[PDB]
This record gives structure tokens, sequence and C-alpha cells, in this order.
DNA sequence: TTGTGCTTATCGGTAGA
RNA sequence: CGAGAGGUA
DNA sequence: TCTACCGATAAGCACAACTACCTCTCC
């Protein structure tokens, strides 16, 4: 079963990228570490458990996600209840949850339901074998602050409206995990682009 | 301005116990004309 | 008559299903077996002798065992007695409108009108079956609208024949529901109205529109158009066109590039450049149109050696080659070569109708 | 042409040349998958059945796409050195 | 004769036309009408069949 | 799109070895590209052997030509086809609990001796002690059409894969831009008109070999679905490129600011919208 | 390969490939002008003209409302809708 | 895939199965008749992939794909950069081996690796 | 004669309490 | 006032 | 133990198939 441990390694070092580019403090040996390491490290079956953690911002140590990964697939909404339960006694306001499989309309609706109070990512296996930011055609990407925003709003005397839209399902909003409101600073390789996620 | 046509004629002969039925266009140099 | 090689959906469940031959015969839709036992054929030996297939393949013989299976399941004990005739009589009953004839009527009138005989139609159906396999085996090549082998032109004997039928019939039934008006409550000068078909004529040759020859609605336009005075040529090249009713005319398809057969019958050098082109060809200098023929050809073709067909269902045949007159099973011959090779020579000498076509080809052996 | 001998040569060099175009053309045809077996360097008996059949190469090229386009493709590539005889047996003053 | 797919051969037509007492390829020498001085290029010149279309100027002014 | 045309290319550490490039390619190319069971097999029948439990019994002989053609072994297809049996298991609604298969080099079968250098394959049936798998017609319409289309090497999804070589890829190398030519491949799948995507399949198929693909510069050929799975502005980049390819190629020279202004605009509201009234009243909304 | 199948295992469609030793100084065979007519028919303007029409006005439709303001950015007629904060002009002398 | 007709009754057979006999036996739906059989065939189809019969001219199947094309290797008798390559066996050799034939009109040269 | 949408609608088809 | 067929770029 | 929305696939129906002109010939 060499292979699910392969994959798995992968998932893992894609979620580490991901959150070394997203700004959680994620130190250099779980980032340049081999698959010999990682193997070692692991023992005999990891059962989906070891790799839920919990990472806290650099500049900030009160904000903190764990990422939650599910026992079995085909998840419904038990699972999720003791999820937001878990996340309610910990006091965490973020979460990634990387599943197998498709969730059910039900947790859709759970997690919609309850997204005003805390905020959930979810991600698919298939979708972090391969990191979409480490390629030759995705330019770089900025997230502006709020001072950004209103110096770029002021200077060119344009509404937040009047501005290019990004879709929240695009896979770069997802792996920087915006939310909306917020703009981005796009450099092409000189002209730069801002995009406002909608 | 008129019609260069043929008047059709056949028998009718109605039993109980050469009529006109319709005029049809004529070609030129046919096996009927002038 | 149209045969008809598709999957079985009657009384077909979820493991059975594939491709049968099936008979749409006066809007039936009866299994072929059946009808083949039906026309005095009481052997599936002979019926396979009929359809002389001469070839192995396994997809051939699973549609004809699932043809058998078919009619078999269909009528209960259908090979002895004549429980197909009742069944094929109760099919043809079964419709909107069914023919008032019989069984035994409707199977002489309305199945191959020009073969007489009962069992020598089971044996043009044998052979319609083979061709039909042969076809889809890939041995024989299907029939192309492109070429001028399988078209036929109409400039005046059946283009306006159509018109003055139904225009006719117009005429008779005013004419009977007037006289059923005025019966019940005369000369034959009145009932019979002399001015609707000369009006009919009149509207089709001014406005254009023509009768369509499959449809009673739906008149199709470009039939009769004018003609050019600027100089002779032009009116020359009018009277002489061939037109393709093709629908759609912005997508033609295939039937717009010159074809192998306008060798020397149409032009394949002048076409109407624009939306029409490939639909409108100029006849070629050379080119006549045959009309039909008022003598019988069957007794000079039956006195230069041929034989008729044999009436017996359960002899075959060596290697007699097929004999068609006009899509019809007239007899067999032994030799085709020296057979054509006679009656080209009775042609010649001014024996024969000189618009006649005399076609022997190697493939087919007809 | 400048006289009768020279149009005479102009011919037969364009015969030539198209006779060497379409064998290039069918040499070309064989680059399937079905005669990767004949394309090796080894030992083969069928050496003059590749040649023998000249008509059937037609048909064959007839009845594909790919092997059509590329027929198509390494006749303009044989046909430009063809068509690179006019400015030989060309004059300058020639109007065309 | 010039009958469309029996066409005589060029080598044909440039004996006719030499035995005439003209060129072998159709071209002339010409005189410029204007200044009167001779043209070093000889001008092909041959009576061609013409016609004249339907199409006028003035049937188009609008 | 049913067509859904990828591009994969190759990795940078096998210019090391010699004629690296081309072995790479070759070695994909054999892994991830469809191979029917049916193109192996020459002969199909059924045999009546008569515990075995099976009535009817189906053989299929292969040559060992086309073994050897396809770099493939007697143990190999039978593993295939068991696994394929064992994977999806959704078809052939019978009375069937397993089905196991044997193989032979010489079969006791004296119907024809043609071939003698023909390896046979038994496919024997399993029946719990019962007679609802006794018929023929079942078996020869279920069975043998099942077993025929089962994939021996790579996988259903992927239709064809040919190796092409280009000048001026779609996308370029990190920063070594001396060479001038790549060997890249090209991979067309069956349209997957669920909701799982044609390239998150394909991931999961180059499981075995993902070391040999460079990743990095891998995008799918379509416009629309690259714009979900990479980002608007590879989607963006991509629209560009075969914007001045078909200009070039209709052999007219257009300024670059105009098909930059005409990308720019297609895609504001983030989606490529199309150029009829959906499109627009979309992108008005 | 001309009468239907070339010896019959039949064909149903072919693609014409064609090469004219003649020119058009020494004249055509009747066969060579057959061929030269199939193969020129598939040259008309007016067969295939309503796809750059269709394909100008849907991309007019789209382009027309797009302008350059004084602030030098590249606006939109509906909304003042921003498309891009400055056009390219390698040449910016304009 | 296997018909046979009856002596007797002249009718397609059906094939069975006995299970006291342990025998392949075939008989007629119209009479009584079981004969014997022989071989033990009931089935027998040459495996054959043309499915799609008058439709492989019109739309390209791609049956037979072209090798492929490089622009790597250098030929030797002439400078020209263009070659086919492809994997065969050899005449006694076990193995794959990479042949490479030039893509030069006039040159008409083949080397293996 | 096709090319896209667009709405039923029509069967399953999964969880799910 | 429309409708049907041909033609010009 | 018995649905409640969700999904895949026919199906039947729509709108659309380039511009600027000039002619005849029924209404
Ligand atoms: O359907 C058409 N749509 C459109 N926008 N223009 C058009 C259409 N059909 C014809 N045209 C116009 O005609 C000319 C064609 O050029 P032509 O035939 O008059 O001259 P040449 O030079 O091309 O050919 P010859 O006669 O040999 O000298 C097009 O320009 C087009 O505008
Ligand atoms: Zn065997
Ligand atoms: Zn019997
Ligand atoms: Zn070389």
């Amino acid at each position: 079963t060499e292979e699910e441990l392969k994959r798995l390694y992968r998932i893992q070092k894609t979620l580490m990228q991901m959150l070394r580019d997203r700004g959680y403090f994620i130190a250099d040996s779980e980032l340049t570490m081999t698959k010999q390491q990682f193997i070692r490290k692991h023992g005999d079956n990891m059962k989906r458990e070891d790799l839920v953690t919990l990472k806290a911002k650099r500049n900030d140590n009160s904000d903190q996600l764990y990422i939650f990964f599910p026992d079995e697939a085909k998840v419904g909404v038990k699972t999720m209840k003791m999820y937001t339960n878990r996340m309610k006694s910990e006091n965490v306001f973020r979460a990634i949850l990387v599943v197998q499989q498709n969730l059910t309309p039900f947790a859709r609706t759970c997690i919609s339901e309850i997204s005003s109070k805390f905020h959930l990512e979810v991600f698919q296996e298939a979708e972090m074998l391969v990191n979409i930011k480490e390629h030759v055609l995705v330019p770089e990407h900025q997230v502006l602050t709020t001072e950004e925003k209103k110096t770029l709003l002021e200077r060119y005397t344009v509404k937040e409206t009047q501005l290019p839209r990004i879709q929240v399902t695009d896979p770069i909003a997802r792996y920087f995990g915006l939310k909306r409101g917020q703009v981005v600073k796009i450099i092409r390789p000189r002209y730069v682009t801002y995009r406002y996620v909608v | 301005n008129m019609t260069y046509s043929a008047r059709i004629k056949v028998n009718v002969q109605v039993e109980v116990f050469d009529i006109l039925i319709g005029s049809i266009p004529v070609m030129v140099k046919s096996i009927l004309c002038k | 008559f149209i045969v008809r090689l598709s999957e079985n959906e009657k009384a077909e469940d979820y493991k059975r299903r594939e491709k049968v031959l099936t008979v749409y015969f006066l809007s039936t839709e009866i299994p072929v077996w059946l009808l083949f036992f039906a026309l005095g054929v009481s052997s599936d030996k002979e019926a396979m002798d009929l359809i002389a297939f001469d070839g192995d393949d396994a997809s051939i013989t699973n549609s004809l065992i699932a043809s058998i299976h078919v009619a078999d399941a269909v009528c209960e004990a259908f090979r002895c007695g004549n429980n197909a005739l009742t069944y094929v009589e109760q099919q043809i009953k079964s419709t909107k409108f069914p023919p008032a004839e019989s069984v035994d009527e409707c199977l002489h009138l309305y199945l191959f009108p020009g073969l007489q005989s009962l069992k020598k139609k089971a044996r043009f159906l044998g052979y319609m079956v083979k061709c039909l396999l042969n076809s889809y085996a890939g041995k024989r090549k299907c029939e192309n609208r492109d070429s001028f082998r399988n078209k036929r032109i109409e400039l005046a004997g059946e283009l306006l024949e159509r018109e003055i039928r139904v225009h006719l019939a117009h005429a008779r039934r005013k004419m009977t529901r007037a006289m059923q008006k005025h019966l019940s409550g005369k000369p034959i000068e009145h009932y019979l109205d002399a001015s609707v078909i000369t009006n009919g004529l009149s509207r089709a040759f001014s406005t254009g529109a023509w009768s369509h020859p499959f449809r009673k609605m739906e008149r199709v336009s470009g039939v009769v158009a004018n003609l050019g005075r600027a100089n002779p040529l032009q009116t020359l090249i009018d009277l002489r066109r061939t037109r393709q009713q093709v629908l759609y005319t912005g997508k033609v398809g295939d039937a717009r590039y010159p074809h192998p057969s306008h060798w020397g019958r149409v032009c394949f050098l002048s076409t109407p450049d624009g939306e029409n082109c490939g639909l409108v060809k100029n006849m070629s200098l050379l080119g006549l149109v045959s009309t039909q023929s008022l003598e019988s050809v069957v007794e000079k073709l039956f006195a230069c050696g041929m034989e008729e067909l044999m009436d017996d269902t359960c002899t075959p045949l060596f290697g007699k080659h097929k004999v068609l007159l006009n899509g019809d099973w007239v007899g067999l011959c032994a030799d085709s070569e020296s057979f054509v090779a006679e009656l080209k020579s009775r042609r010649r000498q001014s024996e024969l109708p000189r618009e006649m076509e005399i076609k022997r080809d190697k493939d087919d052996n007809e | 042409s400048s006289d009768l001998q020279s149009r005479k040569n102009l011919t037969e060099e364009i015969s030539y040349g198209l006779r060497e175009a379409e064998q290039v053309c069918n040499k070309q045809q064989l680059m399937v998958e079905s005669w990767r077996d004949f394309l090796a360097v080894n030992g083969e008996d069928k050496e003059e059945d590749s040649v023998s059949d000249l008509a059937r190469f037609c048909y064959e090229r007839q009845k594909s796409a790919t092997l059509s386009e590329l027929a198509v493709s390494a006749f303009k590539d044989a046909y430009r050195d063809v068509q690179a005889l006019a400015y030989r047996y060309g004059d300058q003053s020639n109007s065309f | 004769h010039a009958t469309p797919f029996s066409t005589p051969g060029v080598t044909e037509i440039t004996e006719q036309l030499h035995r005439a007492g003209f060129s072998r390829w159709g071209n002339e020498r010409v005189y410029n009408g204007r200044s009167g001085e001779m043209m070093r290029s000889m001008i092909f010149m041959g009576p061609t069949f013409y016609q004249r279309l339907v199409h006028m100027s003035e049937d188009k002014v609008k | 799109q049913r067509e859904q045309t990828m591009s994969l290319y190759l990795s940078e550490y096998l210019s090391k070895k010699k004629h690296g490039f081309e072995y790479g390619s070759l070695e994909i190319k054999n892994h991830l590209e469809k191979l029917s069971f049916s193109e192996i097999v020459s002969t199909s029948m059924i045999i009546f052997s008569p515990v075995p439990l099976s009535p009817w019994v189906c053989h299929f002989h292969i040559s060992e030509k086309v073994l050897k053609r396809k770099q493939l072994s007697a143990e190999s297809v039978v593993s295939s086809l068991n696994e394929q049996y064992k994977s999806r298991n959704r078809e052939l609604k019978l009375d069937i609990v397993d089905l196991d298969i044997q193989n032979t080099n010489h079969c006791s079968s004296d119907d024809q001796a043609m071939k003698d250098d023909n390896v046979c394959i038994t496919v024997t049936v399993v029946e719990a002690s019962k007679h609802s798998v006794l018929e023929l017609d079942a078996i020869r319409l279920v069975l043998i059409p099942f077993l025929l289309d089962s994939p021996v090497k790579g996988d259903q999804g992927i239709k064809k894969v040919n190796i092409l070589w280009t000048d001026r890829p779609k996308a370029p190398k990190r920063n070594g831009n001396h060479l001038a030519g790549e060997l890249y491949l090209k991979v067309t799948m069956y349209g997957d008109r669920g909701k799982r995507n044609c390239w998150t399949a394909l991931l999961e198929t180059c499981l075995p070999i993902m070391d040999m693909i460079d990743w990095g510069r891998s995008h799918p050929d379509n416009i629309r679905q690259c714009c979900s799975v990479y980002g608007i502005d590879a989607g963006r980049s991509i629209f560009v490129a075969n914007l001045e390819s078909a200009v070039s190629d209709t052999g007219k020279e257009i300024l670059r600011e105009h098909l930059l202004l005409v990308a720019d605009s297609l895609s504001v509201t983030g989606e490529f919208v199309a150029l009829n009234a959906k499109g627009w009243s979309k992108q008005r909304q | 390969p001309l009468r239907g199948a070339k010896g019959k295992t039949t064909t149903e469609s072919y693609v014409p490939y064609g090469v004219i030793e003649n020119s058009f100084l020494t004249g055509l065979n009747p066969l060579e002008s057959f061929v030269h007519s199939v193969t020129s028919r598939d040259s008309s303007f007016s067969g295939n003209a309503d796809l750059p029409g269709t394909l100008s006005r849907r991309l007019m439709f789209f382009m027309r409302d797009i302008y350059a303001a004084y602030d030098g950015t590249v606006r939109n007629s509906f909304g003042n809708q921003l498309v891009q904060f400055t056009y390219e002009t390698d040449g910016p002398v304009e | 895939s296997t018909m046979k007709f009856c002596r007797e009754c002249n009718n397609i057979l059906y094939p069975k199965e006995d299970k006291e006999q342990k025998i392949l036996l075939y008989a007629c739906r119209n009479c009584d008749h079981q004969e014997v059989a022989d071989n033990s065939c009931v089935y027998r189809n040459e495996v054959h992939h043309s499915v799609s019969e008058r439709t492989q001219i019109l739309t390209d199947v791609a049956s037979d794909p072209t090798l492929p094309r490089t622009k790597a290797v250098r030929c030797s008798k002439c400078q020209h950069r263009e070659a086919v390559f492809f994997q065969a066996t050899a005449r006694g050799e076990e193995g794959m081996t990479l042949f490479f034939v030039c893509c030069n009109p006039n040159c008409g040269h083949r080397w293996r690796e």
C-alpha cells in the first residue's frame, strides 16, 4: 500500500507549502523533509490521524487554523457536528477538511448555515497532488490589506464594484483562502492588475 | 395576354337501375399545334 | 415493402437485445420468418437455402437465430398448420385503416404484384434478405444519391401527371358531394365542374408551386421558371437544365461536386455559381432522355434462350444467374455472357427497343 | 523555353521530378506502426513486395486522413524543387 | 478549328503565324503615338472575340 | 467537450541519460495508453467441458507474437482481467458469485490446430449450486462482450496518446530557454460528463510515474477548464497564445494590444463567457 | 478507384488525391479537367461567408463599449466598469 | 454461432445439457429428436473489431498511428536533424531497441541506438 | 442540416432520520 | 403593399 | 423504514444560419 503512503506524503507536502505561502509559520523541517524521513517518522500505519495538526499565524499567536483529516470517506452530518463541537471547545476560527469524496447536500447545508460563525475550507485529495502556485503560467499573487485597499480605491477614485472580478471557486482564491471583499495584486511578466473577489 | 390551351372531352354515361372537363396548356410545336 | 435489421424491442428482456430482421408490410411490423413460412414454406432448411448467404460470419448467423427464436416466441406452433396466415391476417386487420380484402387477396395484389405465383415471391423475399445481409457484411456497396445510375428525371410525362390526377380527384370529390346534396330531396353536364382544373393549372403555372411527389401539402418551388430573350443562347440553355431538390440548399453536402456518372450526360464544367451550385446541371449536347416502351420484351427475351423461374422452392440454383426486368424477377439464364451478347445483337438489328439498357455484373451474378 | 530542344528537356525534367516526388511520397507513407518490422535494420525478404505494389499505395492513401495529409506534405516538399526550375528555364525578360 | 479537347499544338500555331509574315510569338514592334519613339519591348496584339454585358453605368446611378 | 485534449511535458532530469527523452516518452505512451483485450485475442469460443460447477467455459486463444509486440504476458493479462472484474463489478446482473481465470499454454481442444504458438486463456464461471447460468445466450451476450472491452494496459479514460515536437510551446521553461525544441505528449481522454474532472482522473493514473512528467508546465489544452484548474490568469495566457497562433496562421499581422484588450474584456468577471446573447446577459448580471 | 470501388472489403468514402502532369498551355485531358473541376469546386466566396459576419457582429457587440478615460485607465460604458488599468502602448507617445 | 438442422425434422436445433447423461445434445422444439453432439463446441467466432461498418473512411478512426518524429538526433550520412524513432525487437536479441530512420528524402539511412 | 441552450421529466440514487 | 426566382460587388 | 432533494440522460422545443444593391413576375 505504498502508493497510498506516497499519495499522503504528496498531500501533506502540498498542504505545508500552501500554509507557508499563506503565512502560518511552517518550519523548514516539515518543508525540506524527504519521503524516507516521512515514512520513518510515521511508523507502521498512520490511519489518517497523525496529519491532524494545529498551525497559528506568524504575526498573531491568537489566530490559528487546524487541519482535520476524516477517518473515512463519504462523510455525513455526525462528523461535521463533531468537528463543529471540537472547534467551539478549542476556540478556533479556521479549519481545513481534506476529504476523499464529495460532500453530501446535508453536509453542504450544515457548513453553509454556520459559515457566519466560523469559516471552513474543503479540499479534495485529487486537487492537492500538484502545487498550483508553483507553475509557469500562474503569475505572482499578492493579497492587499485594508490600508492598501483603501489607498488603491482612493488613488483611482473608483468603487470596489467597478473592478475586475474573480470568483471564490477559483483555485487561486481557495489556495490563498480569500473571502468576499478582498482585492489582490497580480504582477504579470512591467504592468500590474487588481482583481476583486466576489 | 391569354392562355394557349386546348379543351379536353370525354364521354360520360350514367346508368341508373362528351363533356368539358378542363383545358391543358399546350407546348409549342407539340402533337397538337398549328 | 421494407425489411429492417434492428434490435428487438417487442417482448424483449434485458439479456436478449440483439439485431433481428423485421418486415414493415402495410404498417404491421411482422417477423420475417413468419412471412417466410406463410408463403408456402414448411422447412427451416429450405428457408436457409433460399437465403444463399454463401459466407462465414458469426453476426449473420446470430441474427438469423435471433429472428427464428423471435418468430417461434411470437406465435405458437407457427411451423405446422396455417397459424402464420392467421397471425398475419390479424396483424393486418389491427391497423387503423385495414384493407377490405382478406389475407389471401392482400398477398396477391399488394405483395409483389409482378410475381403471380405465391412461392416465387418467397424466393424474391429470400433474395432481398440475402442482399441486405451481404450489404451489412460489407461485400456489397450501398446505393448513393449522387450517382445518376439510381436517379431518374421527369420533364412532362410525370411532372404534370400528378397535378392532373389531384385536380381530377378534387373535381370528382366536388361532383360527388354536389350529387349527394342534389339527388336527395339532371344532365351530367352540370355535376362535373369544368373550371376547377383549369384554374388549378393556371395557379400552378403562375405561382410556380408544384405538387410534392410524396406529400399532399408543402408545395415545392423552382419547378417552373421563365425564359430569357437577351440572346438565343440563354433560351437554349434554359430549356436544357436538371434540378436536384435538396432541403436547405444552404448545406448541400455531397450532391454539389461532379460525379463520374456525369460522363457524357450532364456538363461537369458549367454549374451556376451561388447557393444552387451543383444542384442545377446543364445537359450535354449528346443528351437524350428515354421514354416508356410500348412493346413487351418478355417474349423476345424468352426467345433468346432465357428459361422461366422455378415455381418450386425446393429446387435451388446451381450456376444460373438472375434476370431482372425493371426490378422484377422474370427468369434465369445459364451463361450471362452469351445471353447478353445475343441480346445486344438482336437490339442492334432493330429487333429490340433502342432505349434499353443491358447490365451484366459478375459480383452480384445477375 | 528558348527553342524546342529546351522545351523537350524541360518536359523530361518535369516528368522525372514528378516521378521522384511520387516515389518520395510512397516512401513517406510507410512511416506507420504496421511497418515497424520492415523499417528496422534486420533481414526482411519482403523488400520487393513493398515496391511491386504501386497502385495499392494510392488506394491506401485515399482511404485515410492522416496518411493523406502526410502524403500532401511530402509531395509539397518534393515539389518545391520541381517548381524551382522556372528560374533555370526562364529568361530575365519574362513578364510572368 | 479550335475544338476544346482537340486544340492544335502551340508549334502549329507558331508555324501558321510565321508563314503569314509576322512574328511566331504573336508580338509585333509598335511605335508610340504621342512622341513617335519606338518602344523597347514588343506588344502582343490579336483579334480576340469580346462581349458586351447588359450592365450599364447609367443604370446604376442612384 | 468530449475530446478534452490535454498536454503533458517531460521533465528536465532525463537529459542526463543518452536518448532519455525518447525512452521516457515511449514508456509514458506504453503506460497510459488504452489497449482493449479484444485487440489481443484472435479466436473466442465456448466449449462444453463437462467440482468445477461450470457447464459452459470460455476459451480465448492469444498468439505469442501479439504479446511480444505489446510487451505483455499471460499472467499479466490474467491479473489485469481479474483486477477489472473485481474493481467495478457493477455489470453482469446475474447469479454469479466469483470468476476464476486459468492459464494454459496447451489446451485439450481438437477442433482446430492451425496455430501452435498461440496460448489459451480459460475463463471458468462460479455457480453456487444452481442452474441460473446454465443457459448459453446470457453468457454469450453478457460475459463475452464484457471482458473483451476490459483494458489490459492503461485506463479506460485515456483514448489516444501521441508524441509531438514543438518549437514554441504554450508553457515555456523556467529560465533555460536556450533549447528550441521539445518532445511533449498530447493526451486525449473521453469526456467525463460527471462532476469528476478529467485532469483529476489523469493525476490519479500517473501516480506510478510522477517525476518523469513535469507538472510545472503541464496544462489542459482547453481554455474553460484551465481557468478552474490553474486559475483565470493561466486561462487568459493560453487564450492569448492561441489567439496569436490563429492570427499568425491567418496570414495577417495584428498588434499585441488588441489581443490583450480582447482577452481582458472577455474575462472581466473571472469567467470566459461566450459570444452569444446568453454570455453577454450573464456578464451584465 | 474512380469506378466506385477499387476492385472490392468494399469502400464507402474517399479522399481524392491526384497529380496532373500536363499544364494549362499544353492542354488538359477530359479526365484531368474533371479532376481539376472537382478540386476547384470547393472554392467559393458565398458558400461560406456567414460565419465571418456573425463573428464580427458578436465581437463588435462586446467590444464597441470599451473606451479609454482621462485618468489613463481603460473603462467601460456600462457602469464605468474597469477593464484595464493601463493600455499596453509599446510606443507610448500618443 | 454454430447452427445445425435435424435429419428428420429439417428444423433448427437448440443446444441443451443433460444432468443424467452429462453430455451435450441438440433438440428442436418442433419434434422430439435429441441427437449426439460433436467436438462439444457451441460457439466459435473470430475476434474482429469491425463494428463501425461504412463509417471508417469518412471519420478518421486512426487505426494505424504514425511514428513520432524528433529533431535532436543528427544523421551521419547527411546533416539532417529530423528522424523517426520507434522500438522493435531485433532478429534474435531479447528486448526492445530504439531505432532511428532519417526523414531526409534524399538520404534514406537508418541506424540503431 | 446542424449548433447551442433551455426547460421538462424521468428514472434511479444516495443518505438520513 | 408584400411574396417568389435570377443577377451585381 | 420511507422519503427529499440531487444527478444523469432523453426529448421536445425553440432561434439561427453575412452585407449593400439591380432585376423580373403574381398578389
Ligand atoms: O457574400 C458576400 N458578402 C460580402 N460581404 N461580400 C461579397 C459577397 N459576395 C461577393 N462579395 C464581394 O465580391 C468581391 C469578389 O471580388 P470580384 O470577383 O468582384 O473580383 P476578384 O478580383 O476577386 O475576381 P476576378 O473577377 O477574377 O478579378 C469581394 O471583394 C466581396 O467584397
Ligand atoms: Zn483453448
Ligand atoms: Zn426437428
Ligand atoms: Zn540522413
